[PDB]
């Protein structure tokens, strides 16, 4: 298939991929941190998706070092994997507006 | 199945040191955790601190002196506390548990008790309790088994190898000159003794015995 | 830390009475609350798991409830071999904390 | 190299000196201010990185004037700078595409 | 502003004890507290930083623990070079502010 559908789906896998082991990690990272939160696997999964949207409830969040820089891996992968799916999708668009016209 | 194996004692001398162990079986994942908790004699639980054997991470209880240290062997599914430079103050009985990292402890050991004492270890002598020869009867009688002049706690008594639970009564041990004494209570049937046998078991971990009582009529 | 406070320590009821059990948390931790039972020279016993989730081959006569810093633990028709210590236990913040205990009579 | 990769890796060079810069700047316009969280580099570099991605998990924010300002250069260095990322993702898409395709 | 209160103003303790001084916040302060050491005619010096972080040149036996607005700090085993004043501080919300100080006697 052509490129930019592939790098969509390989993209997303990744994502994926980021999300579990981002949760498992954050776990990791924070325990032992008193007051943090963000310390048992299936809440961490779901910070890991609020993180990687940016959409940001704001209930949970990394207060240690660590923690922080799990973070920011999930927030970039996961606006780069949204980013690289607009790409894809303008690329599509770009390729039928030519045909659509004649060239 | 036993999911989580601990032993049942271990005696320390004021100053030394000691190695706990909780051996797993059962279902096992890479994101367990396991847990240490103390209870000491008539209190709560107290949470000690934690590690995750995949990694061999541990975090403990800041609040407390620090008087242990975590590691695990992944090869044997064992996990491990040191608890160092001890003092009466470190005697209990310290649990640990599995948690599926989702915040609860879902199963534990049977705990292991640690007395931090300077004396020194002695198997329990069991003698039996069988009626006086005028004693009158009702439907059910009353045996026992004295067990006494051992160190340290705990022992275990059970009935016909554990075969026999209702009517049973195993009282506190008291501490005299450095040595424990307890004794175990038995109601069974009137009829059916001595007809059927019944044998009291002692079990003293601290010594690695086991010793049985069989309790017959008096001559 | 989350201090855990339970009272009363002790707890006297009559034979097939409901009773409850207090557990009040020092700030709000939602109901990552759970229920542990230790009867007299056992270890603990998980009850009840997020303040209210039932856990397999516990007796339908327990139950738990609240949310934020007041939680219950309940049993319906009290019997003899629910004589025992009762704790609480939060996974909110790190680290988790147990309650103090309350004992139940009867 | 290709313009767009050249405007990314620029972009990305530009966005780490703003949150370095903005990091410094927001502790030196906040302290002063009664209230303020946001006084110390190490969780001010943090709030520049949430700041440039929109995370918003909630933990810290300016209260001052000058503050609210510093936060809203990084926010549209951040938004500008992934988005540019993306533009560059779709040119690259536009033109394998083409290749693909015979043109 | 945040208020940092130490109580007891005053500590006695044995020598060779176990020994916490508390200090407690009107706000939750996550663990930007701070605690300092100030001799008879000395001048302050830092402890534990961020409630529980070592300080290099400063004796194991000193420790810090807490988070949210209630804080400890504990000497394992006092001895006579620790009698001074005791003082948190923290770093949460602008300004910072001191605790009105706790002294330790044996
Ligand atoms: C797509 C993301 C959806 C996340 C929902 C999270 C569950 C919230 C909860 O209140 O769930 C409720 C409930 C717990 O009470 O969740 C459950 O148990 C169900 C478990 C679902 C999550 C599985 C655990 C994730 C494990 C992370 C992998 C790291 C290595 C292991
Ligand atoms: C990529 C961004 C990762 C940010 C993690 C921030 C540290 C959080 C913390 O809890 O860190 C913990 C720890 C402090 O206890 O951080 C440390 O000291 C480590 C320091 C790391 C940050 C360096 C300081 C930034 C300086 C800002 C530059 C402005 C001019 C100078
Ligand atoms: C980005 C990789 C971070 C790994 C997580 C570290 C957890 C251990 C720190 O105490
Ligand atoms: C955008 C540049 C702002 C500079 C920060 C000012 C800090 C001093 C204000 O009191
Ligand atoms: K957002
Ligand atoms: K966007
Ligand atoms: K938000």
């Amino acid at each position: 298939s052509a490129l930019h559908w592939r790098a969509a789906g390989a993209a997303t896998v990744l994502l994926v991929i980021v999300l579990l082991a981002g949760s498992y990690l954050a776990v990791l990272a924070e325990r032992g941190a008193p007051g943090a939160q963000l310390i048992t696997y299936p809440r961490a999964l779901w910070w890991s998706v609020e993180t990687a949207t940016t959409v940001g409830y704001g209930d949970l969040y990394p207060v240690t070092l660590w923690g922080r820089l799990v973070a920011v891996v999930v927030m970039v992968a996961g606006i780069t994997s949204f980013g690289l799916v607009t790409a894809a999708l303008a690329t599509w668009f770009v390729g039928r507006e030519q045909e659509r016209a004649g060239h | 199945q036993v999911q989580l194996q601990q032993p049942g004692a271990e005696l320390v001398k004021p100053g030394a040191s000691v190695k706990l162990s909780c051996k797993a079986s059962g279902y096992t994942f890479t994101s367990d955790w396991i847990h240490w908790v103390k209870q000491r004699p008539g209190h709560g639980l107290e949470w000690i601190g934690e590690i995750i054997p995949s990694y061999g991470r541990a975090n403990y209880n800041e609040k407390i002196q620090k008087k242990a240290t975590l590691t695990a062997d992944k090869s044997s599914s064992t996990a491990f506390m040191q608890l160092s430079s001890l003092t009466s103050e470190d005697s209990a009985v310290y649990y640990c548990a599995r948690e599926r990292g989702d915040g609860y402890f879902a199963v534990w050991g049977a705990g292991t008790t640690v007395t931090v004492s300077s004396a020194k270890t002695t198997p329990p002598s069991v003698y039996p309790l069988a009626p006086g020869s005028a004693a009158q009867t009702n439907s059910m009688v009353t045996l026992g088994c004295l067990v006494k002049g051992y160190f340290p706690e705990p022992v275990t008594v059970t009935w016909n190898s554990g075969s026999l639970s209702s009517g049973v009564h195993t009282f506190p041990a008291v501490l005299q000159s450095d040595l424990y004494t307890l004794s175990s209570s038995v109601t069974v049937p009137s009829s059916s003794w001595p007809s059927e046998t019944v044998t009291c078991n002692v079990a003293h971990p601290a010594s690695s015995t086991k010793v049985d009582k069989k309790i017959v009529p008096r001559d | 830390d989350i201090l855990l406070t339970q009272s009363p320590a002790i707890l006297s009821v009559s034979p097939g009475e409901r009773v409850s059990f207090s557990c009040r948390a020092s700030q709000s931790i939602g109901t990552d609350i759970h229920w542990y039972q230790q009867r007299t020279n056992g270890s603990p016993r998980l009850l009840i798991k997020y303040a209210s989730e039932s856990i397999s081959g516990i007796p339908s006569r327990f139950s738990g409830s609240g949310s934020g810093t007041d939680f219950t633990l309940s049993i319906n028709s009290v019997e003899s071999e629910d004589i025992a210590n009762y704790y609480c236990q939060q996974s909110n913040r790190w680290p988790f904390t147990f309650g103090s205990g309350t004992k139940l009579e009867i």
